[PDB]
DNA sequence: GCATCCGTGAATCGAGG
DNA sequence: GTGTCAGTAGCTGTCACGGATGC
RNA sequence: CUCGA
């Protein structure tokens, strides 16, 4: 299972957080299975339904 | 004599290209024969 | 239907939230290492999911069964696999250092051996620096001999120097 | 301007003038400058090596 | 997921961030940041400047941000994590061996769980432990509480091999120990010449 | 938009147990 | 194979400083 | 750990 390199997550400033515009705390919840995250959403199908 | 020293992110492919094999088993050695267990952290 | 395959999970996640955070503390006190406790907890609960004959009787204490499962696994780790190794750590301030000798002798020996090689003939040389009879294109008795006489010239030179 | 210098970054006043030398002669806009004082620690971490 | 699962896709853990990096247009976000930079309030401009400093790196250098998520971890050669024997018949081992060993254990358990179809809760709560263990291997203690060894002693990580006075850089590179050298007490020798 | 809190740093060599 | 309560030690007696982190 | 400039 893929895993994140702590240096780029927790190291300040959170490099991943800067790359994805994701807050460090949100990213922490994501990586350590505290919250789900939406990868993709078919907005057109949703509009049509 | 070598001019530059480059550093960058290691691709998964680079990590696999370095390794001479995967460490499957978690064993270290045998505490009687002092021989390293196969596919362990000391696999010969 | 599919609701049942989901009911399996919804049944496990309901014992987690009530027994995992407590089982952890037990293995913690018994091992003094939260990491191994984290491991043992998952091992235990996996077995639990594998032994449904225990949670089915909801009205009975399940935690009580879990504690014994864990308590047994910990000592299984205190088995022969622990007695020999668990002692020290290299980076722990209290262990020596793998020290390698100073190559003085070996180097002086080879420096002499190299000085009693200029005192040779190129053929004795090519033979000593190597069954060889297959390459150099000579007999095996020629080998045996050239080896013999060459080694004796070498011993002669060496003892001439006072070895 | 026409340089690849990330605005807000602190760059040695030699490379700045050399790069604006090439760009001024190239037709593009030379990067703007403003003298900046750095403490010894921060300048030491900013070395090219 | 039970209601509107056909319209979106969601995930958890580190694999999800891997996916996010995959579905990410580096150049586009870089240009969005530059547009914010050309004309913006300092309050909301410093944040964008510092973000560009990161994104433009991946943009120019031609290395993918996917590198920040690992599919395989390297194992340091054995002589740099040596295992020595004690004069009492027992053994002492480098801390890296304990860390690598814990990581290997959790990884093989993840393989088992994936094969056995364990409940999703166990698989995810195991992936989290693998994450924490690789975090410890690389920079133990960086996040939260360190991995205690025997005696509630924090174990040394790979990144602990380099920091400070005892790190490789300052201890074994900027200053070595040298052959052909000695030391002793000093005494004044008045009859000596200056040279 | 601003206070909190995180992470960084903190002399050199040397002896013995 | 496992099945009645069955649940850390230790510890805050450092500090100045900058800046991302967070309400 | 204890110690010397």
């Amino acid at each position: 299972a893929p895993v994140t390199h702590i240096w780029y997550f927790k190291g300040v400033p959170s490099r991943l957080g800067y790359l994805l515009d994701l807050a460090p705390k949100d990213l922490e919840k994501i990586i350590y299975f505290a919250a789900y995250v939406i990868t993709s959403v078919d907005e057109e199908m949703r509009h049509n339904e | 004599f070598f001019d530059e020293l480059r550093i960058g992110l290691a691709t998964a492919e680079d990590i696999r290209q370095w390794s001479y094999g995967e460490v499957k088993k978690p064993e270290t050695i045998n505490y009687r024969t002092l021989k390293p267990e196969k596919d362990g952290l000391f696999c010969e | 239907v599919s609701g049942a395959a989901a009911a399996e999970a919804a049944l496990m996640r309901a014992l987690y939230d009530e027994h995992a955070a407590v089982l952890w503390r037990y293995a913690l006190r018994l091992t003094g290492d939260a990491a191994q406790a984290e491991d043992v907890v998952q091992e235990t609960l996996l077995r639990a999911w594998q032994h449904p004959e225990v949670i089915g009787d909801t009205a009975r204490p399940a935690r009580a069964w879990l504690f014994t499962v864990a308590r047994n696994m910990i000592i299984d780790e205190r088995r022969s696999a622990r007695f020999r190794n668990v002692v020290g750590s290299t980076d722990q301030s209290g262990t020596p250092e793998q020290s390698t000798p100073d190559e003085v002798n070996a180097a002086l020996d080879r420096l002499l051996i190299a000085d009693a090689l200029a005192q040779l003939s190129a053929e004795h040389r090519a033979v000593i620096q190597r069954q060889i009879a297959t390459d150099l294109g000579i007999a095996e008795g020629t080998v045996k001999s050239r080896l013999h006489y060459a080694v004796r010239a070498l011993r002669l030179t060496l003892q001439e120097l006072g070895v | 301007g026409s340089t690849e210098f990330l605005p807000g970054s602190l760059i040695d006043r030699a490379e700045f003038e050399a790069e604006n030398r090439r760009v001024v002669a190239e037709g593009g806009e030379p990067a703007a400058g403003r003298p900046v004082l750095m403490g010894i620690t921060k300048a030491s971490l900013a070395t090219d090596s | 997921v039970d209601r509107y699962g056909e319209y979106f896709t969601g995930a958890m853990g580190a694999e999800s961030i891997q996916k996010l990096i995959e579905n990410f247009d580096i150049d586009a976000e870089a240009e969005s940041l530059r547009d914010v930079i050309r004309n913006g309030k300092g309050q909301k401009k410093l944040r964008a400047l510092k973000r560009l400093k990161v994104v433009a790196a991946f943009q120019q250098s031609g290395n993918s941000p996917m590198g920040m998520v690992l599919d395989a971890v390297p194992v340091i050669p054995p002589e740099l994590r040596p295992m020595v024997q004690l004069d009492g018949g027992r053994f002492a081992t480098s801390d890296l061996n304990d860390l690598y060993r814990r990581v290997i254990n959790r990884n093989n358990r993840l393989k088992r769980l994936i094969d056995l179809g364990a409940p999703e809760i166990i698989v995810n709560n195991e992936k989290r432990m693998l994450q924490e263990s690789v975090d410890a291997l690389f920079d133990n203690g960086r996040r939260g509480r360190p991995v205690t060894g025997p005696g509630n002693r924090p174990l040394k990580s790979l990144s602990d091999l380099l920091k400070g006075k005892q790190g490789r850089f300052r201890q074994n590179l900027l200053g070595k120990r040298v052959d052909y050298s000695g030391r002793s007490v000093i005494v004044v020798g008045p009859q000596l010449k200056l040279h």
